[PDB]
């Protein structure tokens, strides 16, 4: 660790590991000292860590800490540098030679020749930079960042560009540019050849030497004509009209034309040789982007030419799931830089590649619950797997038991008489004692009775160890059910795993005469949340709800007792992007300041994530031959007209 | 030279592009594993043998052994090949880069600027893109061939099978198994003995379900290899240790990697792996030792095929290609349309009909198919070609563009052509004699397929079921509470899918159909639960489509089309998709679809 604690620093050498030993991963961030400029862009990525869940207080107990001084830009003529920073980072008594320090950096180097000139010594701390070379590039201890405006969203999301997946996967043009262009300086080597390869067909290479205030007096011959034909074409409308978008080397590696190439759809074509591309540790580049030489740019339009149409067809759709999974807002970067730092630390609980190049991604796909893939419900494809047939019951109980008729006890034994049915739980959340275990009618399955410790409503979604079976069907006191309905309700999940399989459907929707979110729930034509009161789903989902999500989301949940359903289907239309399933035409699965406080909770959860994940659905799974005029010795499912 | 990139060190000039994805490699004219790894190569398509043309350079020189290299020699020789040019791209392979004085976890040649593909690298002396990771070839997986042993429970949970480990590593382990015991088999010094009691050593492996992989001296060992093959779960405790081609292959998933440090805590970070797990990685460990740890052949051609991923990376092979044993492969689906994307509603879809001899009731299906909100064009294949089709004064008045196509030959794969005249993306494939479905029947399709554009959405209800006494598949038709296929008399699916048809069914399925002038419906079926690998979905509980040896050809389909692929792709549901609100106590308007009975 001597030898190597410098330039070549590695997070085995220039990190210390003993300080999170624990599964509590935390993050500190420095206070602001009420005194200096700080950009957008630093404070949004201030104030997504200081909301997420690695953001704690202490820095005794945190193993990673953020500094408050904007790093962000270093080029000395940017308005938004800060001088001496040298010495007020080196006064910090936390600074440690920054040893478990992030350091975000997006601009750097002044002038003449570009380069990695931070401005201070940043000693062991790992720099999140924006457009970092290969060879200055730490293997295992820097992350590539994206390169992001000021105007990057906090916490929302542009939701991509393609709508539309027709096939040939080929728009108007092939390959797309119109940008600057530099006279003098450099980094634009690659940016002055483009009139060779451009034809005006579907190779269009539009360019403009109009930089700064003195570009008048270094023009040329060929600048004239250039410039005439750069007004010609909308940039946003090219983007739009190309299958491949020319993201070429500025000034700097990077450009912000990488993430409005990927948010276009248009497939990268990458021309800045020796780019570090964003996340590239955990992320498959040559799925979703064509890495083009700069030397080899006249073969360019050949090697596009060649790219047959399944190949433009896989990258397009996995160009738009990167951006819509971890390039989208800067709480998603922050994350996944937070996150692919976490993998690091303990190497048997880490994200394989097939988490990160796959739906659902990273950040929803915590390793921490199990590094089996077949523990989640999103890889049985991928796998030869088939979903698990057993389930297991978790009953919530908030009532005493005072008789035998109490709707909780036939629910009971009517999950177990399922073939499918692995064991019940039932959660006593009520003030009075325990039952005696008499009390428990007997059933096949074993039944296993927890007393919670807390009693709110999250503890229903507790990743409990006594769940054997990947599958849960959660069900309220009051829920009343046949086993015929339980059966249909496992089979059809068996065909879609990663979604909630339940009865109770309820829909969502834009009150413009207030401006704000709505929850509805009479029977409407359409419906995007199926309330867990009655419905399976994998119990990943349990751990989710347990970790992902904020402590005050789960804290008000707990406080006004309510809203835990609504925030499950939240989290898993944001994890899958698909709407729920519900099945069967059960409209009461049961027996004015609920609504409000469902409504605040669907506002609220809606700014936390900073858009709306729920998606509407208006078709329901009904069994075959359902109401249909067959006779009844045929039908598998009599029961549900009953 | 440690800063040595692909997009600096690499001369690009000489592999532009070629029609066919493979980079030359050019050998100059030594022990017997680089006799047969240059053997290897040359039989390769990458070999050439233009100089001029190639665009890597395997020297006919003996690097992977370093304990007898003769250092400052094979430096000369490198220098004297006459074509080195600062080594811009040329290739060594190693095994063994360590040294008597001091090991340091590469080679120790001066390699200014050669490619370098070594058993041994540490994340320091790692080219990130620029070099590769190479197992360390052990002659024990040739030498003894082993039983290929299924996975399962083993005698022994942890194990450790290594030689001359340093006293550290030994005391930890001895501690282990003192702590724990009958689990924790360490063994000392071809055979290993614990304390009077003799396993056979490449066999012992085979006895346990995980193993434990030390670092001694050059930073990788060859008892990888052998742990891989004995299918044991491996078990590295190599501070700072990249796996062999940890570029394209997924160790995740067939490893366990603790650090050095936390050693005395590895039997409580192994009994949090489940079972299942263990049988996937061992499953792993196998599959990497049969494709890419089993001959010098196959370690020669991954760092080939890694080094041309890394030339043309637009045409690099996928990850499933790389890590998915044979088994899984056959098992696995990799969904081409997977992105969640619902269309909007301001598009719509393309209807195909296809006609033959039923002209009064042929206007009568445009004239039902034209009613529907959502339909964008109309398109009629005309298959008949010894009738012409009416004249445009008799073809009805419609909202939507209508054009009739003419087929040069009579097949029923004219339904399934990728015609350019398609601009949506879903189609409607409807034969000429479906009336029945009402304007809301086929708009509630469309926006069924919205939410499921990754599938075939049919009205038709099929089934498949299994005749044990004649041990042979057979086709059903009857009312059942099961669905297995729908058939393309009324089918809502991606036009990708007929692209598949017209050019990716495999063997001679459209032929066959076409010949036998029946099962399309079946075949379309079958190839798109093969691609997409999820079931079709039913739409509506309407059965009947006729308003006024055959069935035994459909179960000969269906043996037949289940012999080509191998198996049975097509996948049982009880999926009839209805609309909500379906035959409630609520007012017909505001409903969607208040046309849907049968
Ligand atoms: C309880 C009660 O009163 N039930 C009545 C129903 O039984 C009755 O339905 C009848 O069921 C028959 C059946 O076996 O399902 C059905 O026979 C045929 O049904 C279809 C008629 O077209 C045939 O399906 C054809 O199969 C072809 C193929 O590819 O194999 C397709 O190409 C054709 O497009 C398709 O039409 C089916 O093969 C027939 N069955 C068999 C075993 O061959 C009777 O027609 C039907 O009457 C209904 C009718 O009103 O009433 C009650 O519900
Ligand atoms: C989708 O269709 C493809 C074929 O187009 C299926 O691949 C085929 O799958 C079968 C079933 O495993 C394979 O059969 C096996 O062959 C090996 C020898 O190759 C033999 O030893 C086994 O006993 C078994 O019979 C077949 O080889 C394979 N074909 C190819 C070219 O790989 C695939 O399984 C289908 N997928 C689904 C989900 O149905
Ligand atoms: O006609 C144009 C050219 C560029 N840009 C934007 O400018 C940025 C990069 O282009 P520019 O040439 O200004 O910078 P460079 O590419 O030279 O680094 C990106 O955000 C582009 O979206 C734009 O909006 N319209
Ligand atoms: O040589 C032929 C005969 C029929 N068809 C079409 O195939 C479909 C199936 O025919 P149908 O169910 O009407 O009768 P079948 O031939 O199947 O008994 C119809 O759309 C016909 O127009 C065809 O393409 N070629
Ligand atoms: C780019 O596509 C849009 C469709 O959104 C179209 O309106 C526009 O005309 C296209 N641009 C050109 C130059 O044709
Ligand atoms: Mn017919």
């Amino acid at each position: 660790s001597s030898i190597y604690k410098g330039k070549k620093c590695r997070m085995e050498s220039c990190f210390d590991f003993t300080l999170c030993k624990k599964n509590g991963f935390k993050v500190y961030v420095y206070p602001q000292q009420k005194g200096e400029k700080i950009a957008e862009s630093y404070q949004n990525i201030l104030a997504a860590i200081e909301g997420s869940r690695f953001y704690t207080s202490d820095p005794s107990q945190a193993c990673l800490f953020v500094l408050s001084l904007d790093t962000l830009d270093r080029d000395q003529l940017s308005p938004q540098y800060v001088h001496n920073l040298r010495s007020k980072v080196q006064s910090l008594h936390l600074w440690n030679n920054g040893r478990n320090h992030l350091i975000f950096n997006l601009y750097s180097g002044t002038w003449p020749d570009y380069t990695e000139d931070v401005g201070f010594d940043i000693g062991q701390a790992m720099l999140a930079k924006a457009s970092i070379s290969t060879e200055n590039f730490r293997p295992n201890f820097d992350v590539s960042i994206p390169l992001f405006s000021k105007d990057h969203p906090r916490t929302g999301g542009e939701r991509g560009f393609l709508k539309f997946n027709t096939i040939p996967p080929l728009r108007k043009y092939m390959l797309v540019f119109k940008g600057k262009r530099y006279l003098t300086g450099i980094g634009s080597d690659t940016r002055n050849a483009l009139y060779h390869v451009h034809n005006g067909e579907d190779v269009v290479l539009l360019t403009t030497c109009k930089h700064g205030k003195d570009w008048q007096k270094h023009k040329d011959s060929r600048c004239d004509r250039d410039n005439t034909e750069y007004e010609k074409y909308d940039y946003r409308e090219m983007l739009h009209n190309a299958t491949f978008c020319l993201v070429p080397r500025g000034r700097r590696l990077g450009s912000f034309r990488f993430l409005e190439a990927l948010q276009a759809a248009c497939v990268p074509v990458m021309l800045s040789n020796g780019w570090e591309l964003p996340f590239s540790e955990v992320i498959n580049w040559n799925q979703a982007a064509v890495i083009g030489d700069e030397r080899l740019l006249l073969q360019i339009p050949s090697t596009i030419r060649s790219i047959h149409q399944d190949k433009i067809l896989a990258l397009r759709q996995q160009t738009q799931f990167l951006w819509e999974a971890y390039f989208s807002s800067v709480e998603k970067i922050v994350l996944t830089t937070l996150e692919i730092i976490q993998d690091r630390i303990f190497k048997h609980i880490s994200r394989n590649s097939l988490i990160w190049n796959k739906h659902p991604g990273g950040l929803f796909v915590l390793p921490q619950y199990s590094s089996y893939l077949g523990d989640f419900p999103y890889y049985y494809a991928n796998l030869g797997l088939k979903p698990p047939s057993k389930f297991t019951a978790v009953i919530h109980a908030v009532t005493p038991l005072v008789s035998q008729s109490q709707p909780v006890l036939k629910l009971l034994v009517a999950a177990a008489k399922s073939q499918y049915c692995a064991q019940i739980i039932v959660l006593w959340n009520c003030d009075k004692p325990l039952p005696a275990k008499h009390r428990w009618p007997a059933t096949a399955v074993p039944v296993v009775v927890i007393e919670g410790e807390s009693k709110v409503m999250s503890s229903r979604f507790l990743p409990y160890d006594n769940i054997i079976t990947d599958a849960v069907l959660s069900l309220d006191e009051d829920t009343v059910l046949s086993t015929t309905e339980v059966d249909f309700a496992f089979t059809v999940w068996q065909s879609f795993p990663e979604r909630i399989v339940g009865y109770p459907a309820r829909s969502h929707f834009w009150d413009n005469s207030k401006e704000r979110w709505g929850y509805t729930s009479k029977w409407t034509n359409d419906y995007s949340m199926v309330l867990t009161g009655a419905a399976i789903y994998h119990k990943y989902y349990h751990y989710l709800y347990s970790h992902y999500l904020p402590a005050s989301l789960k804290n008000m949940v707990d406080q006004l007792a309510n809203c835990e359903d609504i925030l499950m289907n939240f989290l898993v239309s944001a994890v899958t992007k698909l709407p729920p399933i519900k099945v069967t035409q059960k409209k009461q699965y049961k027996e004015p300041d609920h609504f409000a406080q469902r409504q605040s909770c669907m506002n609220t959860f809606a700014s936390w994530f900073g858009y709306m994940p729920l998606i509407h659905s208006q078709m329901r799974l009904d069994p075959v031959l359902f109401k249909d005029q067959v006779s009844i010795l045929r039908k598998k499912y009599r029961d549900i007209e009953r | 030279d440690l800063s040595c990139r692909m997009h600096t060190c690499f001369d690009v000039y000489r592999c532009g592009f070629n029609p066919k994805n493979k980079i030359k490699v050019y050998i100059y004219a030594i022990s017997r594993e680089y006799n047969e790894l240059l053997m290897a190569i040359s039989d390769s398509d990458y070999y050439t043998d233009d100089i001029n043309r190639a665009c890597l350079f395997v020297p006919s020189i003996d690097v992977l052994n370093q304990n007898t290299l003769r250092i400052k020699e094979t430096a000369q020789a490198m220098a004297q090949l006459s074509r080195w040019d600062r080594g811009t791209n040329h290739l060594l392979f190693n095994m063994l880069p360590g040294g008597p004085p001091d090991y340091n976890t590469a080679l120790d040649v001066p390699r200014d600027r050669a490619l370098l593909a070594g058993g041994g690298f540490s994340t320091w002396t790692y080219r990130q893109g620029y070099d590769v990771s190479i197992p360390v070839y052990s002659p024990l997986s040739a030498e003894v061939d082993l039983p290929e042993k299924g996975p399962g429970p083993r005698q022994y949970f942890l194990l450790s099978s290594q030689v001359g480990l340093h006293p550290e590593y030994r005391e930890d382990l001895e501690a282990l198994q003192v702590k724990h015991g009958e689990s924790v088999l360490v063994l000392d010094k071809r055979k290993r003995c614990h304390k009077h009691q003799v396993f056979d050593y490449p066999q012992v492996l085979q006895e346990a379900t995980f193993c434990v992989v030390l670092r001694g001296a050059r930073l990788g060992q060859a008892v990888l290899s052998d742990v891989l093959q004995a299918g044991c779960v491996p078990v590295v405790i190599a501070d700072s240790y990249i796996l062999p081609f940890s570029e394209v292959l997924d160790w995740k998933r067939a490893s366990v990697v603790v650090p050095e440090e936390k050693m005395s805590d590895v039997y409580s970070i192994l009994q949090s792996i489940p079972q299942r797990q263990i049988e996937e990685m061992q499953r792993q460990a196998r599959w990497f030792w049969e494709a890419y740890f089993q001959s010098i052949k196959a370690i020669a051609l991954a760092t080939l095929q890694i080094i041309n991923d890394r030339i043309y990376p637009y045409a690099a092979i996928s990850y499933e290609e790389w890590n998915d044993p044979p088994a899984v492969k056959w098992g696995s689906v990799s969904n081409p349309l997977f992105l969640p994307l619902i269309p909007p509603q301001s598009q719509g879809f393309t209807a195909i009909v296809l006609t033959y001899d039923r002209v009064e009731s042929l206007f009568r299906v445009i004239t039902e198919v034209s009613k529907v909100p959502s339909l964008s064009k109309l398109l009629v294949v005309w298959n008949n070609q010894n009738k012409n089709p009416p004249e445009d004064s008799l073809w009805p008045k419609i909202r939507v563009p209508l054009k009739v196509v003419r087929t040069a030959e009579n097949k029923l794969s004219n339904r399934f052509f990728p015609y350019d005249e398609i601009e949506t993306e879903a189609v409607l494939a409807i034969d000429d004699d479906i009336i029945m479905l009402t304007s809301d029947e086929l708009q509630f399709g469309y926006e069924v397929w919205r939410e499921f554009p990754d599938r075939l959405v049919g009205y038709p209800g099929r089934l498949h079921l299994w005749d044990h006494e004649m041990n042979k598949w057979k086709y059903e038709s009857e009312w059942t509470n099961e669905v297995s296929m729908v058939l393309t008399g009324a089918a809502f699916y991606h036009k990708y899918f007929n692209y598949l048809y017209t050019y990716k069914m495999p063997g001679d399925i459209k032929n066959w159909v076409d010949a036998h002038m029946n099962c399309e419906d079946i075949a379309m079926n079958f190839l798109v639960a093969n691609v997409t690998g999820k079931a079709v979905i039913k739409v509506t509980p309407r059965k009947k489509f006729k308003c006024p040896t055959h069935m035994v050809e459909r179960s000969e389909c269906i043996n037949k089309f289940a012999s080509v692929f191998g198996t049975m792709p097509l996948k049982v549901v009880e999926h009839r998709a209805d609309p909500v609100l379906y035959k409630d106590d609520f007012p017909e308007k505001l409903k969607s679809f208040p046309n849907i009975g049968s």
